[PDB]
């Protein structure tokens, strides 16, 4: 078939009418976004020779090609790990939570790290980790997933209890609800409908979370 | 180590910045080479509670670098005279 | 180790013309790398076999060095494109967004010529001497509940104010300060405080 | 088939006609002993970066 | 025999090393716009269009993924809109009125002024609305009663 794009919307426009909206709904959304690859390392000689002394004497007539491609190779493999250091590594202080998780009815269980676990991982995060399945050689990642892991419970933390302020300077400290009616007038919504609806928003917000985790394990 | 067999440094059980990558969250450091788990920043608890907020009453100037290059050397090279002269 | 990332380029690309350079002394399997030497000592149906393999050599050479020659251009030419960005952002306003021009709240930017390069001076403001304060969503007075309209309220532990959320400077609370909305039976954590009338 | 590994016991039970094993990448990794019907895994020695 | 063996070889290896050069950039791109959603999105409140997810972006979890991040955008939607008469500005004892933050609505009968985003009428007072100029010059400006308080 001709390919349809979307439905049409005639929108009611006039000059002297506008739409204002009586509700709002709380939207979680995910966006997966690689940060580094696999580390391999190939040993040049060895890969086109094997041991065979008389292929490396003929070798090395072509000069420095293995120097060069083991020099491409290394800067790829510090490559990723400087941009697995520039993606994680944007706290120098590892925040935790409290004990007590009483932020207004808002839960975050989903995305804080099960102490049941002992990979500390989210149940989120050990979703994501069970969806994924000569001369060479794999080079270890610098930061193993663990601490991977302890970096972005410390973001959480950070921005659970701190709000933005830890990520401008030391985290001050601010409870939950009024972090949220600040993000509320950050997006030019007074305070007092997050106040009078702070039920209600903390409900969507955990239906949410469980949306996310249920679309994740549904979709291959 | 998981990424190999380290000899001549003095493996210790504290946790230090890391000072030359041996990777696997494993690092060296001079001070003789010793060897360790890396850590990942200072310790801090967070004193949260419901009602409770903190208001700074201070504040520094801070200046930063950031250095971004921007251009390399023009270089060109004569195809036929590099490989003929 | 200030200006590595400049010197960083400077090196990479110093290395490759070494590299180039370098190249041109290997024979890549003929009798002898140099060109006059082969001419000089062989008839032309056999120094065209060693021609032909000094020249598939060094093409081979000079095509792996403009291959990675336009990789790092895309890489120079990606970072240049980002310090456009921060030169408009930074420098030429005010930017809103978090550690784009800096670590703390941005305040203004200024550039400098490097070789090769630019640096940027970024002057932000970082809070200090933090404070605890007990906090409240709402002041319950008269039956409604009046909310902060910039600041939030603060209390030293007796006395209720209003203050901006970013310096300490504590106000008393007023009707010109705060608004009202709603009652006091609605909004959770609610405390009994008057409100000044000017 | 000649080649350079540590040959060691191998718990892959080979049906009676085969003699080679292979991974997904072509490179023997399982045999068997022809004296001995007995399966060997052939690890390849363990080179590394210094 | 050994040197084809050995320029195919080479030729393979300089491919896969070149292809291998060309994806770390794109990866590279990508761990670099990742930093920016991570400094953006989850270290402060983004006002950019659908950078930290689609509508009004309140805040942002992250989370790690292998070889990546997750990031949960937690986002403002408006649901539930309803139609209102507006004007610009509000005539009264020859003056014009604007809103000084929201916008001025009428249900059909009375006129009131709300924020934007959510509707909450109020009664339109001299402290939610400014002064500025008769009532002339603005073209749509109806007449209606401004409260003082
Ligand atoms: C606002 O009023 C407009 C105009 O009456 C409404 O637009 C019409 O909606 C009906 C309902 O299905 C449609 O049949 C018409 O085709 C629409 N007209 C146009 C020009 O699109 C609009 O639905 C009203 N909005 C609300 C929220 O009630
Ligand atoms: C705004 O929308 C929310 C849901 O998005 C409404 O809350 C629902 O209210 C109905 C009836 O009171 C209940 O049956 C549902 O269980 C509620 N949903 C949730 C998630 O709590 C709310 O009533 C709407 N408000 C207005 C004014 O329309
Ligand atoms: C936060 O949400 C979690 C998970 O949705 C809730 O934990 C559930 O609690 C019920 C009732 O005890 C159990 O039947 C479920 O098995 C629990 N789920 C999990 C994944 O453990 C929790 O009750 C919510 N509230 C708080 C305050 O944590
Ligand atoms: C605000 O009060 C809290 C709680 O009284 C303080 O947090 C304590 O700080 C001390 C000193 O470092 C620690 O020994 C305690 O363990 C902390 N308690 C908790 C629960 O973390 C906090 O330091 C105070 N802030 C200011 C700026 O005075
Ligand atoms: C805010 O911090 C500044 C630090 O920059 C304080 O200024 C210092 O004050 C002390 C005490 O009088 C002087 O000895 C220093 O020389 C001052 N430094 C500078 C750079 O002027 C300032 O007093 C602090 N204010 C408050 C209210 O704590
Ligand atoms: C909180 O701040 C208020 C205002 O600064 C303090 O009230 C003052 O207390 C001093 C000390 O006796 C008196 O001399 C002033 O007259 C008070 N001002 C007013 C307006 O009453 C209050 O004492 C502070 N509370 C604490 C616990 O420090
Ligand atoms: C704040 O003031 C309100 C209003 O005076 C108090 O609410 C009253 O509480 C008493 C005691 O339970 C009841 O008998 C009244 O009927 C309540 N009045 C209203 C209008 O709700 C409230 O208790 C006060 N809170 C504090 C912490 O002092
Ligand atoms: C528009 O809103 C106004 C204010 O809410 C409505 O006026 C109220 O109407 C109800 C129903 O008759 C009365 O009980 C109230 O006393 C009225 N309030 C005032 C201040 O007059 C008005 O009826 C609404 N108009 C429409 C067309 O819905
Ligand atoms: C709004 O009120 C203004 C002034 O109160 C009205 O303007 C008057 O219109 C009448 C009829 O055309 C004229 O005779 C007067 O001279 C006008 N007065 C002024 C000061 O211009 C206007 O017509 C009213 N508009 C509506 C829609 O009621
Ligand atoms: C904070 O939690 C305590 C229980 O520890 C409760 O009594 C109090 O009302 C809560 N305050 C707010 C503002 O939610
Ligand atoms: C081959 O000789 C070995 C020697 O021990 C003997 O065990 C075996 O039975 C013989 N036959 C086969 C088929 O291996
Ligand atoms: C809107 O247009 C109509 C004609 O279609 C006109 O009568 C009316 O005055 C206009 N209103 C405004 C506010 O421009």
């Amino acid at each position: 078939y001709t390919m349809s794009l979307g439905a049409e919307n005639s929108v009611a426009y006039s000059n002297n009418s506008i739409a204002i909206p009586t509700n709002f709904t709380i939207s979680v959304t995910t966006e997966i976004l690689p940060v580094s690859m696999t580390k391999t390392s190939v040993d040049c000689t060895m890969y086109i020779c094997g041991d065979s002394t008389e292929c490396s004497n003929l070798l090395l007539q072509y000069g420095s090609f293995c120097t060069q491609l083991n020099r491409a190779l290394t800067g790829i493999a510090v490559e990723q790990d400087k941009n697995t250091q520039e993606v994680f590594a944007q706290v120098k202080q590892i925040y935790k939570t409290p004990p007590i998780k009483d932020f207004g009815g808002f839960n975050f269980s989903q995305i804080l790290p099960d102490p049941s676990k002992p990979s500390k991982r989210s149940p989120i995060e050990d979703l994501l980790f069970n969806k994924v399945t000569n001369g060479l050689t794999v080079l270890p990642p610098l930061l193993t997933d663990e601490m991977i892991a302890q970096y972005t419970s410390a973001l959480l933390a950070g921005t659970i209890t701190s709000g933005w302020t830890f990520g401008a300077g030391p985290a001050l400290q601010i409870p939950f609800p009024m972090q949220m009616a600040y993000r509320f007038n950050g997006i030019g919504v007074t305070q007092n409908v997050l106040y009078e609806n702070q039920k209600l928003i903390a409900n969507q917000f955990n239906s949410a979370i469980g949306k996310i985790q249920d679309s994740l394990s549904s979709t291959p | 180590t998981r990424a190999g067999c380290l000899i001549g440094a003095e493996h210790v059980n504290n946790s230090y910045e890391c000072d030359i990558p041996i990777g696997a969250g494993i690092c060296a450091s001079y001070q003789s080479i010793i060897a360790y788990t890396m850590s990942l920043g200072a310790e801090n608890s967070v004193a949260y509670s419901n009602n409770s907020i903190a208001i700074p009453t201070n504040f520094t100037i801070s200046v930063t670098t950031e250095i971004l290059p921007v251009s390399m050397t023009k270089t060109s090279v004569d195809c036929t005279m590099y490989i003929c002269g | 180790s200030a200006l590595g990332k400049l010197q960083d380029v400077v090196n990479q690309n110093a290395q490759a013309l070494n590299t180039l350079v370098k190249q041109l002394s290997s024979n890549f399997g003929a009798i002898s790398s140099v060109l006059n030497d082969i001419l000089s000592r062989l008839d032309p149906p056999e120094a065209e076999v060693q021609i032909d393999r000094l020249i598939t050599g060094r093409l081979q050479s000079l095509q792996t060095y403009v291959t990675q020659q336009l990789i790092r251009a895309a890489e120079i030419r990606a970072s240049a494109n980002l310090a456009a960005t921060k030169m408009s952002e930074c420098v030429l306003g005010q930017s809103k967004r978090v550690d784009f021009c800096g670590k703390g709240y941005h305040l203004m930017s200024f550039p400098q010529s490097a070789p090769h390069g630019v640096v940027f001076l970024h002057v932000t403001y970082v809070p200090a001497q933090e404070k605890n304060f007990t906090t409240a969503p709402a002041i319950c007075h008269d039956g409604k509940a009046h909310f902060p309209r910039e600041g939030v309220f603060v209390s030293n532990g007796t006395h209720w104010f209003v203050t901006q959320r970013n310096f300490y400077e504590p106000q008393i609370i007023t009707t010109d300060n705060t608004f009202v909305s709603g009652n006091c039976d609605v909004v959770i954590g609610i405390v009994n405080n008057t409100v000044y009338d000017p | 088939l000649t080649g350079t590994g540590v040959l060691t016991e191998s718990n892959k039970k080979f049906l009676p006609f085969q003699q080679f094993g292979r991974d997904i990448a072509d490179t023997t990794d399982a045999v068997r002993d022809p004296q001995t019907l007995e399966i060997l895994d052939i690890t390849p020695c363990s080179f590394g970066g210094v």
